[PDB]
RNA sequence: CGGAGAGGUA
């Protein structure tokens, strides 16, 4: 990744998990494998903290990242520096925005204690914690576009009637 | 030959044995 | 290009989803039906207002949900999303 | 002694001749025990007429092809081996179609002799061209079930003549099920479900009814042992 | 679709609607009458049940869930009994057999729930696996045994073509197949023998209808001549009235093809009642297969001893050498191996060409129903090396198959390789568990979000790389990279015009006509570019690969993606670099692999010096740093 | 079952390995267990190599190692005076397999034999070398793993499949022993200890169904006692009946009584049923077993079971806990059933639900009917009530008054999902019971008993079945190799007594010493008529049967023979089980777990995540909150349905609140924000 | 080719419980489909008798022993499940075994009353030591096919009353073989061979009567279209 | 019906 790029390691670990996949003859198409390398490569390291409050070495998210550097610049700019990072599955698991997904997840201690201590407020925004809450998953037949249908007899169905 | 001769009432079983025996089973509960 | 399709698997879901876009809606469309031919049915005895009885000649006892299936098949209903 | 279900025949007419007869409530081991032998009664039991062989003048030895005649000489034959003819003489009669110039050849114009019907007389059996002729003489007797090729009993006897396969059964094609229909405290029982595909020459229905005459015979020869013998009765109606 | 339940399972799952049915019917003037008669079960709760549990789905589960489709919902059918009888295509999806499996039985209550237990996950509509697309409802083991015996062409049987021979006509022609089937039921005809029919009512084809009919079609009820096996136009029998004839001995592949053809052509319907059609007579035919086994069926190659000889001798030549010093115990037990696998090699070999094609154990394995010729090489030949608990094979090696009886060592050294191979399964679905777990949440919140993001990003295929001499060699590992996308761009070959058009499913015509064109590579769009804030877009996922169609705009396509990468860790062995399940772990947490080798850095000549424990891969700086 | 546990090797105690933390280099087999412990027999799930069992001869030396007997060869001759040589010592020498071609004069045939060379690598080597000799070709194998006949010709796999499963067959009604077993069964049931081996030679005097009166050679008379109908474990019956007469002469040793699984004092763990070995219809698809309806009728295999329930009146602080036959708020017609004292009557058929013992609780009128009643699946007749009384100076437990206790026995028939299973590894459970009628039966009209699928025997690698089923045929018909000039060759090195069997001749063909390929060959070549001159089975072991469904013979041969199997104690009366509602958590006010209480199966975590993939929001979101714990919920959705009125939305988990509680008692103030 | 010979059932008689009829001559392949009907209707639909339940004197339930029996009670009711009744009445009716001292009790000893007979004296049913006595009470009823355990409880009964599984079935064994001729002549026809073998209360001849009955019934049934 | 341990099924 420090070397290629984000593209060539994304496509170096789907070839690799497909090799490990194909020795053993089982077909995966290699999609699943591309959104899980996606979920993988979503964040960048802080190199420079600048006007932005990004402690430097901490993992951002890059939507955050870029919405703040085109705030910083628009209203003061010094804009932050940041190098693409790879994460494992757990890391990334962990680091949600969710301390609830994470402390379900795993190490609910630290979790727990590390939201407490920086106050960390749940959106309930994801699938796990809509289950949890015992609310509709925001997914399949969940979606506002779904679960907000309009169902009603035709006029001339109506009349018929 | 047989079943064996140990057992006073074993059954008539016969048996396809090749080689011998030159021991008997010890008491398993031993 | 079949034979008839028997019990749960009637009417065919192909047909059914040409009346909307995703199974998803489909889902959402028979269910709502339903709700409101159960409705309807709870409301016969005390006073019917607005809730419409089934459109297709129900069957013999056929569940909300069958039917209203099959009025999405006949496409009486029309649905929107949001 | 006596069956409390009574098993109930139902019939539901596909096409014109094509049947899907529903048995119901029969005791949960006679899906079968009557099925198969319906089955084969239907398939050879019931008296038919079928051609046995024929003859087509100018082919001999070589069986490729007839002068004057578009398709070779295996097309015709199996185009008359589906021919329906209803026959009522017990004696191998003789039928002749002949027809000459271009046109084609139809089964309404072979002459049936008293005796022998064509109930299909729209039948392509050849077409003709420049100034073709075709002379073809049939033989028909009436049989049971299928019965292949029969060689030669005389050679010297006839040349021309060669035999064809018989399907003298009227009824084409026999297949059957079961199911298990009931909640009486027992899910246990069997639904036979006939389907009889019969020729223009006999309805699924009656082909139906010669079958269970003929079971009916076989079966009553075997009871005459012991009429007065205690045993399970369906009933009257 | 359907299921068989217990009538004594239904009558407790179904309480609150039988209790509520038996009110309506006058039969129990309150609630508390009724539930007492469902309670006592009187003969009438069974009447009533039978009606309230028509048309309800029942989600049945088997643990442990691996994948989506291990939860189905069928139509539940009351069975005299106390098990639940589970329809045998579904075996494969829920991965379960009937040497004692059990599964739980969901019912929901929801209007909104039955809908999606009747449309979302009913069984007929899963057909397809979301990990790959192939069928999952095909047949498999006994059907397959069936359907290949059945579709066979066995020359010089009874009743089949004969020319004429100058004397009498042609003989074996049959002028419909209701005529072949009253042969075959009179024992004058083989289902298996070549014949000339004449059919009616299957199309033909492609190019007999071309060269027969052309105009437009073959027009059902249009007659065609037919030179095949009854046996294959019953099977054909069974297809849609539309589809080809197909004239072909049915190994699993055959099927296999024709299932997916029928799922990307036809409604799933049809091709769920293709399947049942197929499974019914597959099983009728596999009791007439005549398939059993006897130490009759099981022969043994002719030669064995002469082998075995052969290589003995071998054996004592490397150990003789051995003895006198010549080389070291590394080299002599290489030797031995290399020596003893030629000879198992040889072994099989033989055995392969001594059993005739009829052999039951050589049908089913030939017919690709289950197991492959590596165990009948163990059951009749030899069984050949064992591995020692370290991992190393034995030099002895096994000598005696399973038909002749091992002997006590040979039985015990192997032994010592199964209890590795039981043991090792059982850690390995453990540490899958896990690895499925980790992989379910870092993925949970992808979704498909947008229909499409309309943006230009997209990652290339290698598709079909050009040979050397030139030719388009068609690349092996395609339907895993190239299906089931959406192109970024247009196809032009050649100054040619665009080929495929920007947005298009980039199925079999398309990579067809991409390859015919003459093109190597293509810009697909993929999630890894997708540009919607939160979640994919319906565009760059790509096709659904259960439905065969474009993603929906709820999909929870990441949960699908960690099961369907989760749910083939038992078959992923556990097997100093790693290259197992160790391997894929160690991959997705990126850890640092097992040796990190290095990388080049910069272009440029090596100045490589070789030493020991270290080397000197010094890179010239062809850039010029 | 008790005698493998009796000489079971755990790995896992205090001071030993964690099943958990046990690697993959425990859970082998070493060099070493050669004769001290089974290569095989060892359990299929997480205590794969961690719970061994001691082999057939190994014994434990003084120090707790243990020790395997040899034979001790001198001079390439294989001498008697056994040695039992450990672990350590076996390594320094070079041990000989007893299966090795020993001539009967102290001298190996060939000189190459294969030894266990010093780290168990197995080599020849010239019979100066070999200093000592495994006693059997038997020897590394356990108790269990010893009743398998054919042995050699299955798969490791397989074969420790099948000896985990003769410790799991459920004693039958009638017992009958193999035809075709081993040999390790008369000594695996004398030295078991169920089958009442006589203590001194003796005559019988006067034998009934409870007790045998052996009258000694001394004057003395020692009578034995049968225990009749009890109750095993797990809930199997215990029967002995005695095998002898009032006028015979019994030996010191011999076995003067059956026991729960034996027939003659020989360990019958199963029946001989006639079986075919071809797919049929699709009903034995996938493991599964089609059974005749003989095997019901006839109760070829039909198991009786007894259930122990207990209830006890304590003391307790309040005082005055008895068990009274008045029932308070109770029914007439229940109540006819219950004794004087208030215990149902010995012989009456208490079905579920029914009153065992009216228990009232005087909570010092305040006394709540808490009566044992016939639990939830449990039926048939009470043969046996046993209560304990204070006032009898019993030794009843600290604060009680009566411990009364009662049996229900119940015999079960084979039923479809039963776990039929043979000594080789293939099990399977009951797909379909066909009616005798519709059976493939023999030429002679005999249906076969059971149809075994084709497609699982070549692929497991258990062919040792398929020659146990051909060995069986030959034993059922009998034999007679006709020597009329001269005896043939494969019948040379065949022991006389063998070379002519009569019909139901029992054989034995010991693990790895047995009945080779030709042997069986042969003997199916020689076979008796049945009654007829007619051989139903021909020189291949194939018979000709007839399509008892359809009436036409099947086109092919069917292999088909008398196989032995077991019914095992995986019956589908223990395990269907369903729940609408009932008995409900109390922290978390989820549904309660297990079979016994009502219960409710659990939607695990990976169910979510399929139903979730599916999209399924609405049919996720009612199993968990208005099916699991939205109280609210749960009883107005119970409502609705009894009702016609539609499904009410779903609430908050009781368990998300529950969790919320947790945390701010950890001392974090989690609030739910709006 | 119409075969003008109608079939025609001959009878052989090998032995009292076992005789091979002949039927011929079938058309061409429908000589096994009739011989398996007949099979079938033999095999499961052959009225008979046999006991339906027992009660012995000192015995409340199955699962005990009399006093002074070498046989536990339930290898009693196995022996005695053997047995070979033939009733005529079709009402249940009684019969009594009585026994006392030593000496071997088989079903010779049992007394029927008028009707029904049993049919093979001499088999086993326990043995007596010195101070054994067996008073066991039978309920012979006439059935088909099988019928399982008929519950206590169900159908009001005593305590003591101990259901026994009936089966009825009078058939023993049943089979086939078909001679097909098979000529050029096409004259060909099928000769059915049917073994019946009944366990000697109803000859064979009564067995394949009342199969007879049952088939002419259902195909009867079936010949109401025309 | 909460915990600990043991055994077992897939
Ligand atoms: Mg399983
Ligand atoms: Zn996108």
């Amino acid at each position: 990744l420090r070397v290629q790029g984000p593209r060539e390691v994304q496509i170096h670990l789907v070839r690799e998990v497909q090799e490990v996949y194909r020795a053993q003859g089982v077909s995966i198409h290699d999609k699943h494998i591309e959104v899980i390398v996606r979920q993988m490569l979503r964040r960048v390291t802080i190199i420079d903290s600048g006007s932005t409050e990004f402690l430097p070495g901490s993992l951002i998210d890059r939507a955050e990242f870029e919405a703040e550097n085109r705030r910083v610049v628009a209203e003061g700019g010094e804009p932050a520096a940041g190098r693409p990072v790879l994460m494992g599955i757990t890391k990334a698991s962990l680091a949600t925005d969710s301390w609830l997904s994470a402390a379900s997840f795993q190490e609910t201690t630290r979790v727990l204690t590390d939201a407490a201590i920086n106050c960390r407020s749940d959106k309930l925004n994801g699938l796990k914690e809509n289950v949890i809450i015992g609310k509709l998953i925001p997914a399949g037949t969940g979606i506002n576009r779904y679960r907000n249908i309009a169902v009603q007899p035709t006029e001339e169905a109506r009349a018929a009637a | 030959s047989s079943s064996n001769n140990s057992v006073p009432g074993a059954p008539n079983r016969v048996s396809f044995a090749k080689l011998r025996e030159p021991l008997e089973v010890p008491g398993l509960l031993d | 290009g079949y034979d008839t399709p028997l019990g749960i698997t009637n009417p065919p879901i192909d047909e059914l989803l040409d009346r909307v876009s995703s199974k998803y809606a489909l889902v959402i469309y028979a269910a709502k039906r339903a709700r409101q031919i159960n409705d309807y049915y709870n409301q016969l005895g005390e006073g019917i207002l607005e809730y419409v009885g089934p459109l297709v000649e129900p069957g013999l006892q056929e569940k909300p949900l069958s039917i209203a299936l099959r009025e999405i098949h006949a496409d009486l209903l029309e649905h929107t999303e949001g | 002694m006596l069956i409390s279900q009574r098993p109930t025949l139902s019939e539901d007419v596909l096409t014109d001749n094509r049947s899907q007869f529903v048995i119901e409530p029969l005791e949960p081991g006679f899906g079968y025990t009557l099925g198969n032998s319906l089955r084969r009664t239907l398939l050879s039991s019931i008296p038919g007429a079928a051609v046995t062989s024929i003859r087509i003048d100018g082919v001999l030895h070589e069986f490729t092809t007839v002068p004057g005649v578009k398709e070779d000489v295996t097309e015709i034959i199996l185009n008359l081996k589906s021919l329906v003819v209803s026959s009522e003489e017990d004696e191998p009669v003789t039928m002749y179609l002949r027809k000459q110039g271009p046109g084609e050849v139809t089964a309404g114009d072979i002459v049936p002799p008293a005796g022998v019907t064509v109930h299909n007389p729209g039948m392509h059996i050849a077409t003709l061209n420049d100034k073709g002729k075709l002379e073809v003489e049939l033989v028909v007797e009436r049989g049971r079930g299928y019965v292949p090729a029969v060689q030669n009993r005389a050679s010297g006897a006839e040349i021309g003549r060669i035999p064809v396969d018989s399907i003298y059964s009227p009824v084409l094609k026999v297949t059957y099920k079961v199911d298990a229909t009931r909640v009486e405290q027992r899910t246990d029982f069997d639904k036979l479900i006939l389907d009889v595909e019969t020729k223009n020459s006999i309805s699924p229905r009656d082909a139906l009814a010669s079958a269970g005459k003929t079971l009916v015979e076989l079966f009553g020869l075997a009871r005459e042992l012991n009429v007065e013998a205690e045993g399970i009765e369906i009933g009257p109606s | 679709h359907q299921c068989g339940l217990p009538k004594l399972m239904a009558l407790e799952l179904f309480k609150p609607f039988v209790m509520k049915r038996l009110v309506d019917l006058n039969h129990a003037q309150n609630i508390k009458s009724a539930k007492r008669m469902v309670e006592r079960q009187r003969p009438q709760v069974w009447d009533v049940l039978e009606e309230v549990i028509a048309e309800h789905p029942v989600l049945l589960n088997r643990a442990p869930t691996l994948h989506r489709l291990g939860i189905q919902a069928f139509e539940p059918m009351l069975v005299e009994g106390k098990a639940i009888q589970l329809h045998p295509l579904v075996c494969e999806a829920f991965n379960a057999d009937f040497d004692g499996d059990q599964m739980a039985v969901h019912l929901p209550l929801s209007a909104e729930a039955q809908a999606e237990a009747r449309i979302l996950m009913l069984s007929s509509n899963n057909i397809l696996s979301p990990a790959s697309g192939r069928p999952l409802a095909m047949p498999r083991l006994d059907m397959v045994t069936g359907l290949y015996y059945l579709t066979t062409e066995v020359p010089g049987d009874t009743g089949e073509y004969q020319p004429a021979s100058g004397d009498h006509p042609e003989t074996g022609v049959y002028s419909s197949p209701a005529e072949a089937i009253m042969a075959a039921d009179r024992g004058v005809l083989s289902v298996r023998a070549k014949i000339k029919v004449r059919l009616t009512q299957l199309r033909p084809p492609v190019e007999i209808e071309a060269e027969l009919f052309g105009h437009s079609g073959w027009q059902p009820g249009d007659a065609w001549m037919a030179e095949t096996t009854l046996g294959r136009v019953m099977f054909n029998e069974l297809l849609p009235l539309g589809y080809p004839f197909v004239n072909k001995q049915m190994h699993k592949k055959v099927q296999a093809a024709i299932i997916n053809d029928l799922a990307e052509r036809y409604p799933m319907i049809v091709v769920a009642q293709t399947v049942d059609k197929l499974k019914d007579a597959g099983f009728y035919w596999a009791t007439r297969s005549g398939v059993t086994v006897s130490m009759a069926d099981v022969l043994v190659p002719p030669r064995k001893k002469e082998i075995l000889d052969h290589y003995e001798e071998r054996a004592d030549k490397v150990e003789k050498q051995f003895q006198r010093g010549a080389l070291n115990h590394d080299e002599r037990n290489e030797a031995l191996v290399e020596i003893w696998k030629e000879a198992t090699d040889e072994v099989g070999q033989a055995l392969r060409e001594h059993y005739p094609d009829d052999n039951p154990i050589i049908t089913i394995v030939d017919s690709g129903a289950t197991g492959n010729f590596t165990q009948t090489r163990t059951l009749a030949g030899m069984k050949g090396l064992v591995t020692n608990p370290k991992g190393e094979f034995i030099p002895r090696p096994v000598k005696s198959s399973f038909r002749e009886g091992l002997t006590v060592l040979e039985y015990f050294i192997n032994t010592h390789g199964a209890r590795k191979g039981l043991a090792d399964t059982a850690l390995r679905t453990a540490d899958s568990g896990y690895l499925t777990r980790r992989l379910v949440d870092v993925s949970q919140d992808v979704i498909v979000r947008e229909h499409d993001c309309q943006t230009e990003r997209g990652i290339v295929v290698e598709l079909a790389e050009r040979a050397p001499d030139g030719t388009l060699i068609r690349d092996p590992y395609i339907e895993t990279s190239a299906y089931a996308r959406t192109l970024g761009t247009d196809a032009v070959d050649e100054a040619g015009n665009v080929i495929v058009e920007r947005g298009q499913d980039l199925g079999d015509p398309e990579i067809d006509a991409l390859l015919a064109a003459g093109i190597t590579q293509v810009k697909v769009r993929s999630v890894l570019t997708c540009a919607t804030s939160t979640g994919v877009c319906a565009t760059c996922y790509g096709r659904s690969m259960a439905t065969g169609k474009l993603v929906d705009i709820g999909e929870a396509v990441g949960i699908v993606a960690a099961q369907s990468i989760g749910e083939p860790g038992t078959q992923l062995t556990m097997r100093d670099i790693t290259g197992g399940l160790p391997r894929v772990q160690e991959l997705f947490e990126a850890r640092v692999p097992r040796g990190k080798a290095p990388i080049a850095d910069v272009t440029g000549r090596v100045r490589l010096e070789d030493g020991e424990r270290f080397y000197k891969i010094t890179i010239v700086p062809d850039d010029g740093g | 079952s008790g005698l493998t546990h009796k000489r079971r090797l755990s790995a896992l105690g205090p001071g030993g390995l964690s099943r958990e933390r046990a690697g993959l280099e425990v859970r082998d087999v070493h060099p070493s267990h050669y004769g001290r412990m089974c290569p095989i027999e060892t359990p299929e799930g997480p205590n794969i190599g961690l719970i061994g069992s001691l082999s057939v001869y190994a014994r434990v030396n003084p120090f707790g190692f243990i020790e395997t007997p040899y034979r001790k060869v001198v001079d390439g001759v294989v001498s008697d005076e056994i040695v039992y040589l450990t672990a350590d010592e076996e390594d320094r020498h070079v041990v000989a397999q007893a299966n090795s071609p020993i001539d009967a004069d102290g001298r190996f045939v060939e000189p190459r034999v294969l030894v266990r060379r010093k780290a168990g690598e197995v080599e020849y080597v010239p019979s100066s070398e070999v200093d000592y000799m495994d006693v059997s070709p038997r020897q590394m194998v356990s108790v269990a793993t010893a009743m398998i006949p054919f042995l050699e010709h299955d798969d490791a796999n397989r074969a420790l499949m099948g000896a985990n499963m003769q410790r799991q067959a459920v004693p039958l009604v009638r017992s009958e022993a193999p035809l075709v077993g081993t040999g390790m069964e008369l000594r695996a049931a004398i030295d078991a200890g169920d089958v009442v081996v006589a203590e001194e030679s003796g005559v019988i005097e006067e034998v009934s169904a409870d007790y045998i009166t052996v009258m000694h050679d001394n004057g003395t008379r020692r009578t034995y006692r049968m225990r009749k109908f009890a109750r095993s474990n797990h809930g199997t019956c215990a029967n002995q009946c005695p095998i002898v007469d009032a006028g015979d002469r019994v030996e010191a040793g011999q076995v003067i009584a059956d026991g729960p699984c034996t027939d003659d004092g020989e360990m019958a763990l199963g029946k001989n049923l006639l079986v075919a070995i071809m797919p049929w219809e699709g009903h034995n698809y996938e493991d599964a077993i089609i059974l005749s309806n003989r095997l019901v009728e006839e109760d070829v295999l039909t198991s009786i079971h007894i259930e122990e329930h207990e209830i006890d009146a304590r003391d307790t602080k309040l005082g005055a806990e008895e068990i009274t036959r008045d029932i308070p708020n109770i029914s007439d017609e229940v109540l006819a059933d219950l004794d004087e004292r208030g215990i149902v009557r010995i012989g009456a058929e208490v079905r579920d639900g029914d009153i065992l013992v009216g228990k009232v609780t005087p909570k010092g009128r305040e006394v709540r009917d808490t009566s044992l009643k016939v639990p939830h699946g449990e039926s048939g007749k009470v043969i046996g009530i046993r209560v304990f009384s204070r006032e009898d100076e019993d030794e009843l437990p600290a604060g009680v008054n009566e411990l009364v206790r009662v049996y229900v026995a119940q015999k079960r028939k084979i039923s479809d999902g039963d776990k039929l299973a043979g000594r080789h590894g293939n099990k399977g459970v009951i797909g379909k019971i066909l009616p005798v009628e519709d059976m493939p039966f023999l030429a002679d009209g005999t249906p076969v008993d059971i149809i075994l699928n084709t497609h699982g025997v070549p692929r497991r690698m258990n062919i040792g079945q398929i020659l146990e089923t051909h060995l069986g045929w030959c034993a059922h018909s009998g034999w007679k190799v006709d020597a009329a000039k001269g005896v043939p060759d494969w019948a040379a090195r065949l022991p006389d007594e063998l070379l002519e069997a009569q019909p139901n001749a029992i054989v034995s063909t010991p693990v790895f010493d047995g009945a080779q390929e030709a042997e069986l060959q042969g003997l199916l070549s020689c076979t008796l008529p049945n009654r007829d001159g007619d051989v139903l089975v021909d020189a291949d072991g194939k018979a000709m049967l007839f399509d008892g469904r359809s009436g036409e013979p099947f086109p092919y041969p069917v292999t088909v023979g008398y196989m032995y199997i077991m019914k095992l104690h995986h019956l589908v009366d223990d395990k269907i089980h369903a729940r609408s509602t009932g008995p409900y958590s109390m922290i978390t006010q989820q549904p309660l777990g297990g079979k016994a209480q009502f219960g409710g199966q659990r939607f695990g975590e990976m169910e979510c995540w399929a139903m979730q993939a599916y999209g399924a929001a609405y049919t996720l979101q009612e199993l968990l909150t208005i099916k699991s714990d939205d109280t609210v919920g749960r009883v107005k959705v119970y409502e609705a349905i009894v009702k016609g009125e539609n499904i009410p939305e779903p609430g908050i988990p009781e368990s998300f609140k529950v969790l919320l509680k947790e945390l701010q008692s950890l001392c974090l103030n989690v609030e739910v924000l709006s």
